[PDB]
């Protein structure tokens, strides 16, 4: 209903893995919730 | 389960700290003696008469 959470869940594969001696691949995912404004139209919208 | 993971109002903890340095290497060593000071001169015999 109108006005409650709701959990989205993203699951992300690599094509090849993490180098093993490495540090961890660290990412930022940015999120439009596909009703709130148009959602960003550009890396720097995405990353702000 | 009661409260969904919606509910979960905590915040995530920070990630590990760094692992320490490692030993240094044994010093050195202090240097070593010198061999014996050589002898004085040896006095020649008496003078002749
Ligand atoms: O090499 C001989 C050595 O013996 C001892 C002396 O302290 C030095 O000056 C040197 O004469
Ligand atoms: C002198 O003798 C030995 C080596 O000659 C020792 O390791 C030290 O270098 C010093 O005491
Ligand atoms: C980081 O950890 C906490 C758990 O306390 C929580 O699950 C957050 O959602 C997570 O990002
Ligand atoms: C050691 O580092 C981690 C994160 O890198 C954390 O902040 C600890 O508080 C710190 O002591
Ligand atoms: C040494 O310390 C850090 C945590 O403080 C971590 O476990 C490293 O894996 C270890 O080498
Ligand atoms: C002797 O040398 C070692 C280095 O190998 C140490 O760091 C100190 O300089 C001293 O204990
Ligand atoms: C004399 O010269 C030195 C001392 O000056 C040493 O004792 C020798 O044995 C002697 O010949
Ligand atoms: C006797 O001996 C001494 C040593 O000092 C010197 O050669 C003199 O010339 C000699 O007479
Ligand atoms: O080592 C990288 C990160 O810190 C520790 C874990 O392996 C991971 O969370």
């Amino acid at each position: 209903p109108v006005d409650t959470a709701t959990l989205w869940t993203y699951n992300i594969i690599r094509s090849v893995p993490v180098p093993a001696g490495g540090p961890s691949l660290p990412i930022l995912c940015s999120f439009w919730d596909g009703k709130t404004g148009a959602a960003p139209t550009t890396d720097a919208g995405w990353a702000a | 389960l009661s409260k969904p993971k919606t509910a979960r109002t905590e915040q995530s903890p920070p990630p590990p700290s760094p692992s320490p340095p490692p030993p240094p290497p044994p010093s050195p060593r202090p240097p070593s003696p010198n061999p014996p000071s050589p002898r004085p001169p040896s006095p020649a015999p008496p003078s002749p008469n």
